[PDB]
């Protein structure tokens, strides 16, 4: 970990200045959080004079041509060494025109190494080797999964549902028969899953129903997309040494990367990482949440909602199921560790680069939600009797019933009206965060005290998996507008939802990721590209 | 409603009678260029009219027609548009 | 209850009307920014009023509504405190 | 028709389909669509001349 000498008898050469995109992160004052991605797309073209190296990689070989301009800035198999502006990150939110400077930052993971040095088939041929007789798949259930995540006419009710429950407790036990009853409609419809792209949903399904409404060959889908997990978390068990806590940090931490604390899940939904993350102090680490720290806030009613809070205020969904004290988590440790697993070791292995974090419009969701058909009965009658909520007589366009008959699924009134009880908490808005962690008790040398990292993350977001374009019963950019985060959840067809759409950004957007340049740059990242660059154009059975 | 050795004598007055079976009909039991295809020019819009009127008959005794596609919004600010998928509406 | 045209009519005492039938109706018959931000927030809180009085409606014929998650004690030391899984209380 | 086996299965899709039949129309599109990305790999990205 000895670059101090090598920074040092590099920047000698005056400057090299070639574009500013990858590298460059600033942090934004808490102005809108849904229209910040506006003044982002039509300032984005400005930021990239050519093309970027770090996306596109050079090539197979001609990385080792005798001339080309990537040799000169690869020297050390653990680090990376680029050019940036002279600056301080965080900086502006507009990228000011001083001269470069060669700034180095390690490759945190091995993983980031790229792929003309580190070829696709040798990845797969390690991966399959450490895949034998530890646990596997039933094909069934890989069929069945794909199939969902590939599915192109994914019903958007599905989508309302989980941006209405948003991850709580008390609501998903709530709405327990109306998510029986989809989840069944959806499998005796075309035979696939559903709410896979939510964690704590997948989790609530096993936890809860389990045993009971699920059929037997259904339930079987989402006990396997678990006990996969599990699988994969006792994996780094058995490849640690037992030795003593380092950095005040168990050696777990230390030698893989995800089963880290302070590094925070692509999608939160409560404050229970945040404070497991501060709880830490010798790499001082620090958040910034639209500027604010942040100030925990308990739930939200319909008397006091205010959908236009900008601030840096988060939220717990009805913090606990009993409890009702003052300023303490309602979970284990391990569950943000399972969150980091599933998304990022098994939905790029579906997904293969289609699915995209998707910003969420809070107000008119709730608007719709609320506006329900039933008409008074005493005793329910079933679908045949024009009085229930799907005959056609009573389906008053625009309501929330026809979205329910637009995907064919079968529900009952009672059901339906259950949905009143998300009316107990609510969620304002999602918003944008941004991690702050110096390099731990491995690279931390003289030479890396101050090369700390940037990861950006959304909170009560929601994780799309396959946009629909070609469809008119919805506007385009209803619900939900798209924020990647990460280059892994970054398509670009998402990006047509955005309204006031650019030209020239959507043909040039299909070459580059596009996270915002205050969602931390792709060199800053704990999750460089050529791990996602891998994820979308290999192919080893899933 | 006409005789169909003579085409001249279609039009709209005698084709206001009735429903397409009796067009169809009439022209059943048959038995230069510019009054043919004049007359087929007339016959088509008399067939429209009579086919308008057929489903009058038969609407009167059916559900009422929703817009099919949204995005049609003038009270946009309150409510989101959502059209409707005509899969099946049978009375 | 009001009419589409003018925003600034709606209010508490136009809302409390009906069922939100009354209102998604009269906002499909249609034909600054402040002042229509406003009235989506007051429309918004007269929905949700309307949607809980339908359920006091419908609710009058329904089943009673147990707590649905145990741990919540005070008479513990007598009885072992057990939830309820709401899987279906349908009538 | 291309227009006809589109909006099938974006329309009609999960809808009145047994759940059979609308597999050959699911097929058929991501079968276009594979087609489709495969030229995107055979492209050197550059900048448009």
């Amino acid at each position: 970990l000895d670059v101090d000498a090598t920074l040092a008898a590099l920047r000698q050469e005056p400057a090299e200045v070639q574009c500013a995109f990858g590298a460059y992160v600033a942090d934004a004052r808490p102005d809108a959080l849904v229209g910040l991605m506006q003044r982002f797309l039509e300032e984005w073209p400005g930021m990239m004079p050519v093309r970027p190296r770090w996306a596109a990689p050079a090539a197979a070989d001609q990385l080792l041509a005798p001339g080309n301009a990537d040799l000169r800035l690869e020297l050390h198999p653990a680090f990376d060494f680029f050019v940036a502006p002279e600056v301080d990150v965080p900086g502006p939110f507009a990228v000011p025109q001083v001269m470069g400077q060669v700034r180095a930052m390690p490759r945190i993971i091995n993983g980031n190494i790229p792929l003309a040095l580190c070829p696709v088939d040798f990845r797969d041929a390690r991966g399959f080797e450490l895949s034998v007789d530890r646990h596997r798949l039933a094909p069934a259930t890989v069929a069945a999964v794909r199939g969902a995540f590939r599915d192109a006419n994914y019903p958007m009710v599905f989508y309302i549902i989980e941006a209405v429950i948003h991850g709580s407790e008390r609501t998903f036990c709530a709405l327990a028969r109306l998510v029986a009853q989809c989840i069944q409609s959806y499998w005796r419809n075309t035979h696939n899953a559903a709410f896979v792209n939510n964690f704590y949903m997948v989790m609530y399904i096993n936890t809860y129903l389990g045993n009971g409404e699920l059929p037997e060959d259904c339930a079987a889908v989402y006990k396997d997309l678990l006990e996969h997990v599990h699988a994969l978390r006792r994996l780094i068990g058995e490849f640690t040494l037992p030795g003593d806590p380092l950095g005040n940090q168990p050696q777990e931490e230390l030698n893989h990367a995800l089963a880290d604390a302070t590094l925070l899940p692509p999608l939160i939904w409560d404050c229970d990482p945040i404070l497991y993350r501060d709880g830490l102090a010798e790499r001082l680490p620090e958040l910034r949440v639209n500027g604010a720290h942040f100030q925990h806030i308990l739930w939200v009613e319909m008397a006091q909602v205010n959908f236009r809070n900008v601030g840096g205020g988060l939220v717990h969904n009805r913090p606990v199921r009993n409890e009702n004290q003052p300023l303490h988590p309602h979970h284990d440790a391990e569950w943000s560790v399972l969150s980091k697993i599933y998304y990022y070791a098994v939905v790029p292995a579906f997904s293969r680069g289609n699915c995209c974090t998707m910003g969420v419009r809070y107000d008119r969701v709730y608007q719709l939600v609320q506006t329900m058909v039933v008409p008074e009965t005493d005793e329910e009658v079933g679908t045949d009797d024009p009085r229930h909520p799907l005959h056609p007589r009573n389906l008053v366009p625009n309501s929330l019933n026809v979205l329910f008959h637009n995907a064919c699924v079968a529900v009952d009134a009672d059901a339906m009206l259950i949905l009143q009880e998300t009316v107990t908490n609510m969620a304002e808005r999602t918003t944008p965060l941004l991690a702050s962690v110096a390099p731990d008790a491995g690279m931390a040398t003289v030479a890396t005290r101050d090369m700390r990292t940037h990861d950006g993350s959304l909170h009560h977001g929601l994780l799309m998996m396959a946009y629909q374009p070609n469809d008119a019963t919805l506007l385009e950019g209803a619900f939900f507008y798209p924020a990647p985060v990460n280059a892994l959840f970054a398509c670009a067809d998402h990006l047509g939802a955005m309204r006031d759409v650019g030209a020239e950004v959507r043909a040039a957007a299909q070459h580059v990721p596009c996270v915002p340049h205050f969602l931390g740059a792709n060199y800053y990242a704990t999750v460089r590209q050529p791990v996602a660059q891998h994820a979308a154009q290999s192919r080893a059975d899933e | 409603s006409f005789d169909p050795n003579n085409p001249r004598t279609i039009t709209a007055q005698t084709l206001e009678g009735a429903l397409p079976v009796d067009i169809l009909l009439r022209l059943n039991r048959a038995t230069a260029h510019a009054i043919v295809e004049d007359a087929r020019r007339t016959l088509f819009i008399g067939t429209s009219l009579a086919l308008v009127n057929l489903r009058r008959a038969h609407d009167k005794h059916l559900v009422e027609r929703q817009p099919m596609f949204a995005t049609s919004d003038y009270s946009s600010w309150a409510r989101p548009t959502v059209g409707l998928k005509r899969t099946f509406c049978p009375r």
